[PDB]
């Protein structure tokens, strides 16, 4: 399902859809029009995952957990210089809210049925 | 050419670490508790929230002041 949450991703930035960071994922929160949103783990976030999770769960929007933020990066995929081969400088992430207008994918799909069952 | 008045530096903004979890408070459970307020006005309407000063809060991008 992680393909499927790439691919999904992938649509959304290209439809201008998804917010990314703390306070555009508060927007999109407050706004009530999230539909998805991610966390990665394992870093000095004492307080910081806890608020996000909070966040998350205050009223039915589906959670992504990770480990690394460069890797999150990775995933969103922010950097996409020097084309042949690796991205010469990635940068890290750590929440990202995905909001979809164009959900009309069979990666969408499955992955609102994993979250739904 | 000389001068005499030293020149006017420039206002050096500073930043602030993970400024976004200054606005909610953390809690075990799965529970959200807002800290400061947030502008009921018409174009920020439920997301944008207000600044915390000393003695009012205010919203920039409409020019909202609420004095107490
Ligand atoms: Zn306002």
């Amino acid at each position: 399902v992680n393909t499927a949450l790439q691919e999904v991703l992938k649509t959304a930035l290209i439809h201008d859809g998804l917010a990314r960071g703390i306070r555009e994922a508060a927007k999109a929160l407050d706004k009530r029009q999230a539909h998805l949103c991610v966390l990665a783990s394992n870093c000095d976030e004492p307080m910081y995952v806890k608020l996000v999770e909070a966040l998350c769960a205050e009223h039915q929007i589906n959670l992504i957990k990770v480990d690394d933020n460069k890797k999150l990066g990775e995933w969103v995929g922010l950097c996409k210089i020097d084309r042949e081969g690796k991205p010469r400088k990635v940068v890290g992430c750590s929440c990202v809210v995905v909001k979809d207008y164009g959900k009309e994918s069979q990666a969408k799909d499955v992955i609102e049925e994993y979250f739904k069952c | 050419k000389s001068y005499t008045t030293p020149k006017k530096n420039k206002h050096k903004r500073k930043k602030v670490k993970l400024a976004v979890l200054k606005y909610y408070k953390v809690d075990e459970n799965g529970k959200i508790s807002r800290l400061r307020r947030e502008c009921p006005s018409d174009e920020c309407g439920a997301g944008v929230f207000m600044a915390s000063h000393f003695d009012r809060h205010y919203c920039g991008k409409c020019c909202l002041t609420y004095c107490f």
